[PDB]
RNA sequence: UUAGGCGGCCACAGCGGUGGGGUUGCCUCCCGUACCCAUCCCGAACACGGAAGAUAAGCCCACCAGCGUUCCAGGGAGUACUGGAGUGCGCGAGCCUCUGGGAAAUCCGGUUCGCCGCCACC
RNA sequence: GUUUGACUGGGGCGGUACGCGCUCGAAAAGAUAUCGAGCGCGCCCUAUGGUCAUCUCAGCCGGGGACCCGGCGAAGAGUGCAAGAGCAAAAGAUGACUUGACAGUGUUCUUCCCAACGAGGAACGCUGACGCGAAAGCGUGGUCUAGCGAACCAAUUAGCCUGCUUGAUGCGGGCAAUUGAUGACAGAAAAGCUACCCUAGGGAUAACAGAGUCGUCACUCGCAAGAGCACAUAUCGACCGAGUGGCUUGCUACCUCGAUGUCGGUUCCCUCCAUCCUGCCCGUGCAGAAGCGGGCAAGGGUGAGGUUGUUCGCCUAUUA
RNA sequence: UUGAGGCGCCCAAAAUGAUCGGGACUCAAAUCCACCACCGAGACCUGUCCGUACCACUCAUACUGGUAAUCGAGUAGAUUGG
RNA sequence: ACAGCUGGUUCCAAUCGAAACAUGUCGAAGCAUGACCUCCGCCGAGGUAGUCUGUGAGGUAGAGCGACCGAUUGGUCCUGUCAAACUCCAAACUUACAGACGCUGUUUGACGCGGGGAUUCCGGUGCGCGGGGUAAGCCUGUGUACCAGGAGGGGAACAACCCAGAGAUAGGUUAAGGUCCCCAAGUGUGGAUUAAGUGUAAUCCUCUGAAGGUG
């Protein structure tokens, strides 16, 4: 289905699994990536990806982006390069669809999304001053698969 | 103690000195409480009224100042208890107090116990307290017959300092007697 | 809930306390000499009757316990309300 | 609502804050008021008997005599005047 | 002492606000009242902040206005020094004007109508769709600004 | 209050800890079961009677902030949110200005190791 | 001769949101809708009720998943049943006593916010009688909020009133109250077909068409994993993301029910471009020939036939 | 070399005849920041009159005088004079 | 014939002026009882639409959760996220009562009380907050102002957007909005940007334009 159906925030927060059922499983396979044993302070550079508009990101978008995003870093830095990217958000908001007529319209659970207020960090990478351009390119790809426009901001990087 | 959600009992309950659940029932009558409390060596009998910042004591009576009138004997027995009661009963009679409800505190409603024996004295003093006759001890044990007949089982004085060997429950009568006297400085 | 065959209770009579039994109304028959045995033939004839041409109605998923509290020394009884009980046992 | 019972939607108003749990002090379940006195109606979650209909929490009434040990406070619901029977345990002297 | 001036109509304005205005003895657009400065009086103007123009006028202007727009409690009688003196515990406009500002008396306490029915601002005002800060005419004003208007509404 | 009884507020009073305190005084632990009373078994408790001993508990007194809690300073923050107004902006979700209010988390620094009432008493 | 209800994103089918209780929706007083989300009640118990005495629970640790001793332990236990709430020297557990789940009559609130309305319900009094306790006191059922029902008729109960001139006997009329149910739950005893139809009306309400919407459908774009023997980008192209159209479908119920004739076809006229051919172009996995993909472009053209009412589609032979 | 902001450009396909109402406008007749002068209601101010309500006078609800910043829109409907 | 259903019901003016909602109803195209409109009589001094302050009620926004609760990462304590049916926190704000100021009432009698007569119980829109639905000129709440039942001015036309609430007549100044022409008023002033006719379109079914990109 189109993201148009669930990109804005207009329903009440809907996440009480204790009342909701048939909630589809997350398509996300890893929130921690790269060398997840090292640390964030172990790196000079810390570039995160910031969402410019508050929205909802269906897990299919997170994974779709996170994938092609990280997949780049794996390519340009090796399946064991010296980096560690992270996706801090999680798909809590449950999404329904009324699939009859308008009678008894409450839908049936079909997905999960992550509410991300504008200005927040969807992703946060940690790399060495060299691969800083491979991470920026790794985000240029990722922000093409989520709905909002974004900013690639450096949290620690005087090397420029 | 643990965190915010924690619940610490009302002070007087931690201390384990006031039985609020029972207290309430008491406080209801509207009548002053005839507080009866024991002690290893002593026995007190306060007459409390309720107040804006805490209970008020309109009339007490401690077994210690029981000697103040001529008591040369111990201060933690039936004779003692009764008397102390009748003493406070009188003082209270001197404050405008006419009726009260026995507040035996954390003690036990045991038959013939010093408390009921304390309650019996305040009644005799003229006060009006809801009681149960057959729960009070027999006039004699109130006097000290139970103890006198114990020293009969002598061989060794019932007491240390000499009040007397055979003990004088008559003294009980002597003191009680002295209380019904109008003069007596309360 | 059961029901003690003989419990100590009050009664709107002797202003005192004795023993009251427990007996489920055994009711009575149709007199035949009542105001309904006559107007049953007077409110009929040929056709319909309305209340006489009607039939009995159903019941609730339970039946309240209709009683009669007989007395010991006395010998008479009164009437209180009943409770919706599937059954009941006047223990002994 | 979904049901029209007295306690409908009264989770909030009829419940003590954690540290106010358990039995309540007797000092206020015995408080004596004088006819005419203004009092604030507020139910004590810890207290069971002597409660007025929840819908009246927050009302400031005027003691116009008492029934038994309980009081008969006068209040005005919207525009209709009503006589509420409440026990001291659920009352506070105004001002 | 502040000069309250209704600059926005009644249609569509909340009722509790309009009721406040009428409480402040102001019933029509362009009508003006001189309100003290207490907590109570503050709450009211604050609440009317959007359909009014207010501030403290210069003794000068306050006079210019009183002269041109003050009225008895009933009548056409011009409120001029003579009038003022013959009825008010004062001796002339300036005398009155000073008290109002010093907050000693009130147009009513004297026998003047609480309202000063002004005339449309000559040359127009700075608009009723924005405050004074945004370049409009609504809200609190500069003792000079307030005058600029009241002056213009002789 | 050189140690007590009854309380109100019911953690600022909790939790944890250190140090001091008692010859006929107080409170206790304590000594003991003939009686009133007592234990589904126990004088443990409850109840009764009494001082040979003790200040080790308790309790009272002084103090400690590590945990919990109350309030306060500064920082967060006039930020989040928000009552009123706008021919202000934005495709839009939404944002902004003016006016009146205004947090929470957290951090650092103070406070807090109870307060007050009546009665009795070297 | 009549009956055969109502609700309803039209009606039918389905369902019950048709009487009740709880949390959320509900926007920090009160009130608050939808075929709103989660879920219940139509009883059950004579002890599983009442009081008094004694006592403290889950779970955990250590000493000998039964038992026993000690320690930590404000409550996570238990309290009949939904949910929310109350409760620890108790409202929970044990023991014993007890049967107040008693008679009767009221006040108040609720039922029905505000604001009139019955039954039912609750809190709170008084009179009588009881139960427990030393006593204050507690018991008008189970800690609170669900477990409920009018008249008529029948039965039943205490005392009293009364039945046509009159006495006796018999049988009746009545005051007061209990039980038996109407769940469509403020109560009718009660099935269907009608294309043979009929009337009153409705665009208060469906079907064609219009209009809004665009999930669906058609088309595009972004990023470009992947393959294409090597090579993303000759060509193909997933995922995800952004959109355009108003041809499909669905949705809504705004317009029309004192009627806007309903599919397909035909005939005749105008148009759109997202282009099938034709003109001019670019790339090629462009030798040529023949293609494949793309750009500009709507001047012109885009035909005849076999099955099927078919639209669509399948099939034949011609065709630039 | 890199950060930021402004206006604009690409993305951008529909059916009888194109559109900001039209004309047409480019150091503007656009946009943004300021400023000056004007035009423009039945609103506001003002002269006179009318109705209505209230006051004085009055038998009057007939005159006369007075007050209204705080009276003057209205479907269903209630009320009343003609 | 009956109908709760469609149509129609004839002169002037003055005062006030709705309800399209609650409870029950074989009730939903109808009634009844309330709310609300109006008229009459009675009572006789207070009343409370605004604000401020004092004494109270509250768990929505926000926030947070080694504070409960249930969700929800990873690493050898540290680290990553949530909640309509969670809460150690917590507004704005709404709300009871009282005082004060304001306003109002005691010849215009308020507040209140009794009685007669209604209409009404298809609502709609804007805005704020909502719940459902991809959406809707959707369905269904709530507070509020407006349309209905509201002229006049402006917005090209246009119930509800802006100004404005309006006796007659008249002079004047303004409001919204506008000043190149059509068209009353500037081809106004200082300065900058734009080269696309971007634009000359407050709001909107109505005025689109997006992700992405732009020596
Ligand atoms: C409880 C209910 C009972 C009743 O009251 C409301 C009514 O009582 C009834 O209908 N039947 C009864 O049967 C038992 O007692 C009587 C009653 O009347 C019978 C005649 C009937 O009233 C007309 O035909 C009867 C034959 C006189 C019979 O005699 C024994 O109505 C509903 C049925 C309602 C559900
Ligand atoms: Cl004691
Ligand atoms: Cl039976
Ligand atoms: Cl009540
Ligand atoms: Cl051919
Ligand atoms: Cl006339
Ligand atoms: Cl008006
Ligand atoms: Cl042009
Ligand atoms: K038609
Ligand atoms: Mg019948
Ligand atoms: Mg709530
Ligand atoms: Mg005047
Ligand atoms: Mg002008
Ligand atoms: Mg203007
Ligand atoms: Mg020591
Ligand atoms: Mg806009
Ligand atoms: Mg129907
Ligand atoms: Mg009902
Ligand atoms: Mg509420
Ligand atoms: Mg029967
Ligand atoms: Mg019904
Ligand atoms: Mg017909
Ligand atoms: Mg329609
Ligand atoms: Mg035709
Ligand atoms: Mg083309
Ligand atoms: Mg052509
Ligand atoms: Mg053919
Ligand atoms: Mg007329
Ligand atoms: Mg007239
Ligand atoms: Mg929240
Ligand atoms: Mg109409
Ligand atoms: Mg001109
Ligand atoms: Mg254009
Ligand atoms: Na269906
Ligand atoms: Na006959
Ligand atoms: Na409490
Ligand atoms: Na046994
Ligand atoms: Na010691
Ligand atoms: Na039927
Ligand atoms: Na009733
Ligand atoms: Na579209
Ligand atoms: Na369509
Ligand atoms: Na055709
Ligand atoms: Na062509
Ligand atoms: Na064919
Ligand atoms: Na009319
Ligand atoms: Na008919
Ligand atoms: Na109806
Ligand atoms: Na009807
Ligand atoms: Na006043
Ligand atoms: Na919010
Ligand atoms: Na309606
Ligand atoms: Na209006
Ligand atoms: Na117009
Ligand atoms: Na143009
Ligand atoms: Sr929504
Ligand atoms: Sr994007
Ligand atoms: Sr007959
Ligand atoms: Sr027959
Ligand atoms: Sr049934
Ligand atoms: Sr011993
Ligand atoms: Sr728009
Ligand atoms: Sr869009
Ligand atoms: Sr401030
Ligand atoms: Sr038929
Ligand atoms: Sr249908
Ligand atoms: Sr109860
Ligand atoms: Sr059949
Ligand atoms: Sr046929
Ligand atoms: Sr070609
Ligand atoms: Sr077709
Ligand atoms: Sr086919
Ligand atoms: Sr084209
Ligand atoms: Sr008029
Ligand atoms: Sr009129
Ligand atoms: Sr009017
Ligand atoms: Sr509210
Ligand atoms: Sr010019
Ligand atoms: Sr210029
Ligand atoms: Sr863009």
């Amino acid at each position: 289905k189109p993201a148009s159906m669930y990109r804005d925030i207009d329903k009440p927060a809907y996440t009480r699994r204790e009342y909701i059922t048939g909630i589809p499983g997350s398509k996300i396979a890893q929130h921690k990536m790269g060398r997840k044993q090292k640390d964030a302070d172990d790196y000079p550079v810390q570039i995160s990806l910031i969402v410019e508009e508050t929205v909802q990101l269906r897990h299919g978008s997170l994974e779709a982006s996170r994938l092609s995003a990280n997949r780049h870093l794996i390519k340009e830095l090796g399946e064991e390069g010296d980096y560690k990217m992270t996706l801090r958000k999680f798909p809590h908001q449950v999404l329904r669809e009324n699939k009859d007529g308008m009678r008894a319209a409450f839908g049936k659970i079909v997905g999960t999304a992550a509410r991300v207020q504008a200005g927040e960090q969807l992703f946060t990478a940690y790399c060495n001053v060299e691969d800083a351009e491979h991470v920026k390119e790794a985000f240029r790809r990722a922000y093409n698969k989520i709905t909002p426009s974004c900013r690639i901001k450096v949290e620690r990087g005087e090397e420029l | 103690a643990t965190g915010p959600r924690y619940k610490v009992p009302m002070r007087r309950r931690r201390e384990a000195r006031t039985d609020y659940h029972q207290r309430l029932r008491l406080l209801k009558s509207g009548k002053p409480r005839l507080v009866a409390r024991k002690s290893n060596k002593h026995v007190r009998a306060q007459l409390v009224t309720l107040g804006p910042n805490g209970d008020d004591t309109l009339a007490s009576a401690h077994s210690s100042d029981l000697a103040e009138y001529g008591w040369e004997a111990p201060t933690g027995n039936m004779p003692s208890a009764y008397l102390t009661g009748l003493l406070a009963g009188l003082r209270a009679q001197e404050a405008g107090v006419e009726e009260a409800v026995l507040d035996i505190g954390l003690n036990s409603p045991t038959p013939g116990s010093k408390v009921f024996a304390i309650q019996e004295g305040a009644i005799d003093a003229g006060l009006d307290i809801p009681h149960n006759d057959d729960v009070l001890a027999d006039w004699q044990r109130t006097r000290g017959a139970h103890i006198a007949e114990y020293d009969e089982q002598l061989e060794e004085p019932l007491y240390s300092g000499d009040f007397d060997a055979a003990d004088l429950p008559e003294h009980f009568d002597e003191l009680r007697e002295t209380l019904l006297d109008g003069d007596i400085e309360l | 809930m059961q029901m003690p065959r003989r419990f100590n209770t009050y009664c709107p009579h002797c202003n005192e306390h004795q023993e009251h039994e427990v007996e489920k109304v055994r009711s009575g028959r149709q007199t035949g000499m009542k105001w309904i045995d006559r107007q049953r033939e007077r409110n009929s004839g040929i056709g319909n009757d309305g209340k006489f041409s009607k039939v009995p109605g159903g019941d609730k998923p339970t039946k309240k316990t209709d009683l009669k509290y007989r007395c010991g020394e006395c010998g008479k009884a009164h009437l209180r309300e009943g409770w919706r009980a599937g059954r009941l046992e006047f223990q002994e | 609502p979904s049901s029209n019972g007295p306690l409908e939607g009264t989770r909030g108003k009829l419940k003590n804050k954690p540290r106010d749990r358990g039995t309540s002090p007797p000092q206020r379940a015995v408080e004596e008021f004088d006819d005419g006195e203004k009092v604030h109606l507020k139910i004590d979650p810890s207290v069971p008997n002597g409660r007025f209909h929840p819908r009246f929490d927050g009302q400031t009434g005027t003691v116009e005599g008492k029934q038994g040990d309980a009081y008969k406070v006068d209040i005005v619901d919207g525009g209709k005047e009503k006589t509420i029977i409440v026990t001291a345990a659920h009352l506070r002297r105004q001002e | 002492m502040h000069a309250l001036v209704q600059l926005r109509g009644e249609v569509n304005m909340h009722t509790d606000i309009q009721d406040t205005l009428e409480m402040l003895n102001i019933h029509h657009v362009n009508h003006c009242t001189l309100v003290p400065e207490t907590d109570a009086y503050r709450g009211m103007v604050a609440k009317v902040n959007d359909f009014v123009a207010f501030g403290e006028p210069s003794q000068e202007t306050l006079e210019t206005v009183l002269a041109t727009r003050a009225e008895p409690l009933e009548g056409d009688a011009d409120v001029d020094d003579e009038w003022v003196a013959e009825h008010t515990d004062y001796d002339d406009i300036s005398g009155l004007a000073f008290a109002l500002l010093s907050e000693e008396t009130t147009l009513r306490e004297q026998g003047l109508s609480p309202t000063l029915r002004l005339h449309p601002p000559r040359g127009g005002h700075d608009g009723v769709k924005h405050p004074v800060k945004e370049g409009g005419q609504l809200g609190k004003h500069d003792t000079e600004g307030i005058d600029d208007l009241l002056e213009a509404m002789r």
